[PDB]
RNA sequence: ACAGAG
DNA sequence: TCCAGCTCCACTTAA
DNA sequence: TTAAGTGGAGCTGGATGCTCTGT
């Protein structure tokens, strides 16, 4: 479910580590700049997945590191719209249920998007549903969330970059659907 | 010119939108230019230029010429980009003189920038049908009537022609046509013997081919020129003396240049046949006005001729002048006030003054005057002469004549209404782009009632279109619209001004 | 730093697998040193995606597992979105189908859908 | 205090008189005492205000109005026969226009 | 082949023992067995005269061309 | 600043310059004019320059 | 006195000194004699590694006022500097980390 | 130019400034490149006529 | 602004 | 204290 | 006869070494 991306960087490497084959030392100082961080039109990177080019390692004047160019492409989860994915719910809230999967946790199921039969909460924070024949409106969404299955109907990006002169708010944000048939509790199908 | 190509930049993106605009902006900014550097210089895709050039050649806002070693170049026609501006006033003219037939041939040339003859006729036949209803077609011969009216009046016109290559330098294929305009053939219409009806939007080997047909805006220019003659004399003298004027105008337009001081001059014994028959005044009074209206310091009419009775010109230079100094004490008047105003005639009259003889002249009092002068320096309406006595050109030993320009201060005034039309068309675009949440809204919600509208269509639909959140909100739509129909208003308003200004600068220029 | 391919290719969760568990085999060798965050950062975004992807049926898979299940499902008219869902979630009902391929109703006959339910659960 | 300039060479012959200090800076969008003239309305004034509103509506649509090509599209899918944006094509006449313009 | 001069100029021999030295001042590895040396530029003409030092000379030409030298096999001098 | 009373510090002037260009001592030249004087940072922006 | 030759082209500098110079045969032609008082004054920025650590301690150890010795402290990735005329220095030589 | 480096603070390109240093670190330019599994061209061949 | 020193 | 450009003005050729 | 291109003469604006050492 995830993307490479082909980026470029250029690496310092500083000199205690010429000890060290370089492709291993510049693999390391990536993972250190990428990992678990959101690049902006591309998604949450994960790792590094390869190396597929490595420049000269110049030395510039007034340093004694080294400054090589580096190609290389990252595992990055970006989802494409409208894919189905599994995950388990940490909340109930008012504006609607949040999902969570394994690291990323900014999913919104919105109340426009769940199902039908019951949509506003009687002063509750978990989330109903209503069905005639079996349970009386008090089918819910539990708190310990046992992983729902959703489809990934919208994706947004906003740009968190300082404003004014220096001297938290989700970055990337992942909307779904429930409402189609086959999509819920795993259970429910 | 950088109000100007303000101006184009924003009627070639609402007309014809973002990578076309680039290319246009482009050539009237720098000039003419071989093809590759076009792209080159704006980062545009070849293919793309080729689309835009070829939307510009077709609306002919581009012209292009061969040059040395066989490369074309284009040429931007700047003036002919903002005269997409009067387009509406053009299609209301049309309405007048002529039908709606007359109304939708102009409107097809305007839009498409060239048609042929066989396909105007076809697509003004087919939009009338919804003018019409119970069986009713619209045949061509009842459009061709009117298309060979407007030919003889000259408000339609034949394009430049390709040049016949059998005739003319048979052999290895030109890189570019090198089109040349024929005199004879510009008002001579094809004959088409093929008639037929237009199609009703039921959705259930040409003889005049290469006969192309283009508005010709320079005769629109005439009518207009025209009317602010007449409408000037209707205030001033009368409505029976403007119909003299109209008479006279109206005769002139077959036989005078667009451009020339004078028309041919008429005799009285000839203007009386041509006058409506309504009109019960006798030959000897016909000459009493002639000769009130040329006793006019403002000079409308004038004599030059002495044959055939009675012989009177109407001078066209000299009426736009009028108009123009008009239109520049107009602004004056509303801008600063009356008492301005005042001045501003005082010293166009006494041609050079000082401020001493004009507190004594328009009896305006010293610190009332002096600021409304230096008002008027700083806005560029008035200029100081500054005779000196002495080499030094120094402030204690000058006289400081005023003087009052009437070509610069219209050049300068024309500038400020390129720049006026550019900010209505920004505050409209403004408040369209940042209503666009609002606009889907209220699309989508009638677009419930557009799609499905009769199959199917059950009645339990009309209520749920209020039900949605709108309800409130449609009280923004309402200014929305409010605005809009003022600024547009404005920018059809503002180019009585242009047409005004521009056309006494037209004719002041020799261009030798 | 700088992007020159956004969407490269698509990958599915077993080779994420077979990354993070090669991965595993030569990392935690060194520890943290907290001379940056930077090794904290690393630690947490690949144990919670394997902790996640264990959990997933992506598990017990191979190349040639994964080659011949292509190659089974190349004569089935799906676009590579649909291939991917097939292989990453292990359906084994039907209503899932209409979720994961668009129009399955109109596109694939019943028989050609269970056809599918067949081909998932015998290779995968 | 006095300044490089002599002040007599200005003016100030008397002695006093001096223009005051401005404290704060003037308004951006100082009043008016004078305001636009009302515009004009009529039967025919306002039918070219109708039909410059259906200029814009129609040159939108018009094949003239060349749209900037779209990009970067994700993946595949069924829904790209039904979602395909449908419209015809308008061909000049390459008599007219030059040999290095065809596409 | 490579055209240009195969002697090292003392421009290439000043900078190859200040890039070195400043090398060595941070705690890179030393190619050769120090004897108590602290200073660092006098490590970097140990390695120079041993022949161990790890730069290359990238000679430019002025169309943009470049040739790629060891430091080990241009031809030292004083 | 300026000298002995003030604890100065000395020129470098602009014969001292023709001097160290003439040896091709690019990076001394760099120590002594830039680094051991009046070395800074500005922020510049690279769309407006 | 301007921008250009003034503050541009040549600047005063700072690390420099000037006295009489007298002559000293007995020293060889690429030597020259620094005072005590100018060299107590004029520093050089030695970066601790691996083969000058003991002996940069013995210099942290005699401090400012004896000669082989030394003015400032510098931690690694600090920018600030301890005057080494206060606190004791031969706490602050066990604290000598590379770098 | 000379006179502009020693302005702007950069080390001038004659001298010691013409050339430049590359490290001789122990590297593996265009390293082995890990196999795609799923993406491959030979499984994808294009739905659409 | 002047005087010095090399 | 010494020295290149810029502009004004007479001075022949040419139609 | 005069339009014009080029000579000769006067006006204008620029420049004139490097540092410390004191009042
Ligand atoms: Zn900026």
């Amino acid at each position: 479910m995830f993307v490479l991306v082909e980026m470029v960087d250029t690496v310092r490497i500083p000199p205690w580590q010429f000890e060290r084959k370089l492709n291993d030392s510049i693999a390391e100082e990536l993972n250190k700049k990428l990992a678990n961080k959101v690049v902006y039109n591309v998604g949450l990177c994960i790792c590094l997945f390869d190396i597929t080019k490595l420049e000269d390692a110049y030395v510039f004047p007034g340093d004694g590191a080294s400054h090589t160019k580096v190609h290389f492409r990252c595992v990055v989860f970006h989802p494409f719209l409208d894919e189905i994915l599994i995950g388990k719910i940490k909340g109930c809230s008012p504006e609607g249920v949040h999902v969570s999967l394994g690291f990323f946790d900014d999913i919104l199921i919105p109340p426009e998007s769940l199902q039908q039969p019951a949509k506003f909460d009687e002063a509750e924070q978990v989330w109903v549903w209503e069905y005639e024949t079996e349970e009386g409106a008090h089918d819910l969404y539990m708190d310990t969330g046992e992983e729902i299955r959703f489809r990934v109907v919208d994706e947004s990006f906003v740009d968190t970059s300082p404003t004014g002169p220096s001297s938290k708010e989700a970055p990337y944000t992942l909307v779904g659907s429930i409402s189609e048939p086959g999509l819920g509790l795993l259970s429910w199908w | 010119t950088q109000a100007e190509i303000k101006l184009c930049s924003l009627l070639l993106q609402e007309h014809f939108g973002e990578i076309v605009e680039k290319i246009g902006v482009h050539l009237i900014r720098t000039g003419s230019q071989p093809l590759r550097v076009i792209a080159h210089d704006t980062g545009t895709s070849l293919d793309q230029v080729k689309k835009a050039l070829c939307v510009l050649v077709q609306h002919n806002l581009v012209s292009y010429q061969v040059h040395k070693r066989g490369v074309v170049e284009y040429e931007a026609q700047c003036s002919r980009v903002l005269r997409m501006l009067r387009y509406p006033r053009y299609i209301y003219t049309t309405k007048t003189l002529y039908s709606d037939t007359g109304e939708l041939i102009v409107e097809e040339l305007l839009l498409n920038g060239k048609l042929t003859m066989s396909a105007v006729v076809k697509k003004v036949a087919d939009r009338l049908t919804e003018t019409m209803e119970d069986g009713k077609t619209m045949d061509y011969a009842e459009v061709s009537n009117t298309f060979v009216r407007l030919a003889d009046t000259h408000f339609v016109q034949r394009c430049p022609s390709v040049p016949t290559t059998e005739n003319s330098d048979p052999g290895p294929p030109p890189p570019a046509p090198t089109l040349v305009i024929n005199e004879k053939d510009m008002y001579l219409v094809p004959k088409l013997s093929l008639i037929g009806k237009g199609k009703r939007r039921r959705s259930s080997p040409i003889p005049d081919d290469g006969i192309y047909w283009q508005a010709n805006l320079d005769r629109f220019h005439q009518h207009f020129r025209d009317q602010a003659i007449v409408s000037a004399v209707a205030n001033r003298m009368d409505q029976t003396s403007s119909e003299i004027v109209r008479t006279m105008l109206r005769m002139s337009e077959i036989t005078t240049s667009s451009s020339a001081p004078f028309t041919q001059p008429l005799s009285s014994n000839e203007i009386f046949r041509s006058l409506p028959v309504g009109y019960n005044i006798s030959k000897q009074v016909l000459d009493q006005y002639l000769t009130l209206l040329a006793d006019d310091p403002l000079e409308f009419v004038g004599k030059s001729g002495d044959s055939g009775g009675g012989m009177y010109v109407i001078n066209l230079h000299k009426a736009l002048a009028s108009l123009a100094t008009a239109t520049l004490e107009s602004v004056v008047q509303e801008r600063f006030g009356s008492r301005c105003a005042r001045i501003f005639r005082l010293v166009l009259q006494k041609k050079h003054i000082e401020q001493k003889q004009v507190e004594d002249f328009a009896m305006i009092p010293a610190k009332e005057a002096k600021d409304m002068l230096y008002k008027m320096l700083s806005e560029n309406f008035m200029s100081l002469q500054e005779i000196p006595k002495t080499p030094d050109h120094a402030p204690s030993r000058t006289f400081y004549l005023y003087t009052v320009n009437i070509l610069s201060a219209a050049r300068m005034l024309l500038h400020r209404c390129y720049k006026s039309i550019a900010n209505l068309i920004e505050r409209r675009q403004f408040e369209t782009k940042e209503n666009k949440r609002l606009l889907e809204k209220s699309q989508r919600v009638e677009a419930i009632i557009a799609s499905m509208q009769a199959t199917g269509a059950e009645e339990a639909q009309l209520q749920e279109i209020e039900e949605m959140i709108t309800a409130p909100e449609r009280q923004q739509l309402e200014t929305l619209k409010r605005n809009v129909n003022k600024l547009d208003a404005s920018e059809i308003q503002v180019d009585e001004t242009i047409f005004l200004l521009e056309s006494y600068i037209e004719c002041t220029m020799k261009r030798q | 730093m700088e992007v020159k391919d956004a969407n490269s290719a698509l990958l599915s969760n077993y080779e994420v697998f077979q990354l993070l568990t090669d991965l595993k085999e030569q990392r935690k060798e060194s520890g943290k040193n907290k001379h940056s965050s930077g090794q904290q950062n690393l630690n947490t975004i690949t144990y919670e995606t394997l902790k996640y992807i264990s959990k997933t049926p992506c598990r017990h898979q191979s190349p040639e597992i994964v080659r011949e299940f292509l190659t089974a499902l190349k004569s089935h008219k799906l676009t590579k979105a649909e291939k991917l869902q097939l292989l990453n979630h292990r359906p084994v009902t039907a209503v899932e189908i209409q979720l994961m391929v668009e129009e399955s109703e109109e596109r694939l006959t019943e028989e050609q859908i269970e056809a599918l339910l067949h081909t998932v659960t015998s290779i995968l | 205090a006095a300044y490089t300039f002599n002040i007599e060479a200005v003016g100030f012959s008397k002695g006093e008189k001096l223009p005051d200090v401005v404290l704060k800076p003037p308004p951006l969008f100082p009043d008016t005492d004078y305001k636009p003239v009302p515009l004009k309305t009529g039967e025919g004034e306002e039918y070219m205000l109708a039909l410059k509103q259906e200029l814009r509506e129609t040159m939108k649509r018009m094949p003239y109005f060349i749209e900037t090509p779209e990009e970067r599209q994700d993946i595949e899918r069924y829904s790209k026969r039904y979602m395909k944006v449908y419209k015809e094509e308008w061909i000049p006449d390459w008599r007219r226009l030059p040999r290095e313009m065809m596409p | 082949k490579r055209i240009t001069t195969p002697y090292m100029t003392k421009y290439e021999r000043a900078r190859v023992l200040g890039t070195r030295a400043l090398q060595i001042a941070m705690c890179a590895p030393v190619m050769v067995e120090l004897e108590g040396e602290t200073d660092p530029l006098l490590i970097a003409m140990k390695e120079l005269k041993a022949r161990k030092i790890p730069i290359i000379i990238r000679r430019y030409l002025p169309d943009g061309s470049y040739e790629d030298w060891g430091v080990d096999e241009l031809i030292i001098t004083d | 600043t300026e000298g002995r009373s003030r604890d100065g510090g000395l020129r470098l002037g602009e014969m001292e310059r023709d001097c160290l260009i003439g040896y091709g001592a690019s990076m001394l030249l760099l120590e002594r004019l830039m680094i051991s004087s009046d070395a800074f940072e500005v922020d510049v922006c690279g769309q407006c320059g | 006195q301007g921008r250009f030759r003034g503050n541009l082209s040549g600047k005063r500098v700072d690390f420099s000194g000037r006295t009489v110079i007298s002559p000293d045969p007995n020293l060889r032609i690429d030597e020259v004699a620094v005072p005590v008082h100018v060299a107590k004054i004029l520093t050089f920025p030695e970066k601790v590694n691996k083969a000058n650590i003991n002996f940069l301690r013995k210099l942290v150890q005699n401090g400012p006022e004896v000669h082989p010795g030394a003015n400032f402290i510098q931690q690694r990735h600090t920018q600030m500097k301890r005057f080494l005329k206060y606190g004791n220095r031969e706490k602050m030589a066990q604290e000598l980390k590379y770098g | 130019g000379v006179s502009e480096c020693i302005i702007m603070g950069i080390p001038m390109n004659i001298g010691t400034g013409l050339f430049k240093l590359l490290h001789k670190a122990d590297r593996d330019p265009n390293p082995p490149k890990r196999p795609l599994i799923f993406d491959t061209n030979e499984f994808h061949i294009p739905l659409v006529t």
